[PDB]
């Protein structure tokens, strides 16, 4: 009986009568928020091509765990690893971007 | 793409005129979700 | 004895019931939040920011912010004082000037690609 | 408002309630038709009704 | 007097008896997106000190005070729209201080037509104590004008 | 030295009232009231001048020059009251 707590839906057609079942199509109530969307293509230009300038400045095995597990399919961390303990990849994982955010 | 804001078009709908806040209030509470 | 209005503004705030709210403390290690100036423009700082809490309520408070010049030391980049401005900030960390930035008459390095970033995202000025 | 939570008040000023006058006929002497002009005046004591 | 047309003495405004006081009802979420959660605060982003000289630490205007059109009610920031971009982003929210996102503004403002003075506020909070807060609704405040 | 003098004055809480009338002390006048940042009372060593710079509905910026020899800046109210931004510069 209850509803509880702890990217998917289903789309409503853009011509539906409004109100008292009139004449409105619900397009028609829809102002606009801008035209030109800016911070898209300029941002990414940049965005992706620092990337790769400090990714490649560590170590290869270091900076591309991450590089693809946060950013090519899913996500894991139980099995991040390729093979070594999941106390390790916690330990380097941590410690490659630490020397990446700021270098000594 | 293109984006948008629903809660400024529901205040046009209601300044439009079309009915009381009482059914566009429904009508949004039907878009909100089932 | 130049705090003494701002602290005045800031308990001009009016209150209201709420639980407290954990500040965003910004530092030399973490990136400068976005900065406004009582005008409502944005302030783009020259580096990072350290904050300095005099007062607070609830769910806004009022801090002293050091922002700090980048420099060229070695590889890449470290921080100098520059200037300091005293401002209020809210549960969404955005630190809110009460003035212009006073500019100050006048053994840690940061990479070069960190600044990189910050310059992309928008809380660094170039050059 | 002097302070922030005082609440202005519609200032009616004028210290003047009602206001009447009547012309009433005059035989003086020679003629008829002269006017005995005699206004006639109200007020909340602020001002006197010949002040104002 | 023309067709139907009346005719007032100024007498009657003075003696403020064709007076009658009008209340009306002003009402925002702060819904959960997507984007991330939305909050009702009072560090809006691009808003001058003097557009918020009226609204509490928490982003309500206070009672009594004279709202005119276009001044803020409740102060409500949203997060950037377009989504959470994770191949690159999810990796930045862990390189830069965690939280440094980017946050716009979406309050709530006296409409064209006016208020009045604000003369009451209503919070339904979370920890919903006796409420039935709608699928993804947050909180709910209330102000009214008068 | 006079520009840090104007952001702490831009400070001061814009009250929404009638434009107050404040005492313009001179030659022929009587020093009023003088208050270092530390609101300790400092008495002058004869009358003061003043010279308005900026002005809100309620308080005033002004230069105190003090004859007898030195002068400072400060904030005044409808109580005419002298506030000084620092001890006065003996020139």
């Amino acid at each position: 009986g209850r509803e509880p707590t702890y990217i998917a839906q289903e789309p409503v057609s853009l011509e539906t009568p409004i109100g008292d079942e009139k004449d409105s199509f619900y397009g028609d109530f829809i102002p606009d928020e801008h035209l030109p969307s800016p911070v898209d293509a300029a941002t990414q230009s940049l965005l992706s091509e620092e990337l790769e300038k400090a990714l490649s400045k560590l170590s290869e095995r270091e900076a591309m765990v991450l590089k693809l597990r946060k950013g090519l399919i899913d996500g894991e961390e139980v099995g991040a690893f390729f093979g070594v303990t999941r106390e390790r990849i916690r330990q380097i994982e941590n410690k490659a971007l630490r020397k990446l955010k700021y270098h000594e | 793409m293109r984006t948008v804001s629903v809660e400024a078009i529901v205040e046009a709908l209601v300044a439009e005129g079309a009915l009381r806040p009482e059914e566009i209030a429904d009508f949004v509470e039907r878009i909100t979700t089932l | 004895g130049f705090v003494e209005p701002y602290i005045r503004l800031f308990e001009a705030i009016p209150d209201a019931e709420t639980e407290l709210a954990t500040f965003y403390d910004a530092d030399l290690d973490t990136l400068p939040p976005r900065m406004f100036l009582p005008s409502g423009d944005l302030y783009t700082p020259p580096g990072p920011v350290r904050l300095e809490e005099i007062k607070r309520k609830r769910r806004v408070r009022l801090v002293k912010v050091s922002i700090y010049r980048f420099e060229h030391v070695g590889l890449g980049l470290a921080a100098r004082p520059y200037a300091y401005a005293y401002a209020w900030q809210g549960d969404n960390g955005i630190l809110h000037l009460y003035h212009a930035p006073v500019v100050l008459e006048d053994e840690v390095t940061y990479n070069e690609s960190y600044v990189r970033l910050m310059r992309a995202m928008g809380h660094v000025d170039a050059f | 408002k002097d302070r922030i939570n005082a609440i202005p008040v519609d200032a009616v000023f004028s210290p003047v309630r009602r206001v009447a006058f009547q012309v009433e006929d005059t035989r003086l002497g020679q003629r008829t038709d002269l006017d005995k002009l005699t206004l006639r005046i109200w007020t909340d004591g602020s001002v006197t009704p010949l002040e104002a | 007097n023309f067709e139907d047309a009346i005719v007032i003495s100024e007498e009657l405004l003075k003696r403020d008896f064709y007076t009658s006081i009008h209340i009306e009802r002003y009402e925002i979420e702060a819904r959960d997106t997507k984007l991330g959660p939305e909050r009702i605060t009072r560090d809006i982003p691009h808003l001058s000190e003097a557009a918020l000289r009226d609204l509490d630490e928490e982003g309500v205007v206070r009672i009594g005070a004279e709202v005119k059109p276009g001044d803020i009610l409740v102060g409500r920031t949203s997060f950037k729209g377009e989504s959470e971009p994770t191949p690159e982003e999810r990796l930045l929210r862990s390189i830069f201080g965690e939280k440094a996102r980017d946050v716009k503004d979406t309050s709530l403002r006296v409409p064209p037509g006016e208020g009045g003075i604000v003369v009451r506020t209503v919070r339904l909070r979370r920890g919903d104590p006796g409420v039935e807060l709608k699928p993804g609704v947050r909180e709910v405040v209330r102000v009214y004008v008068a």
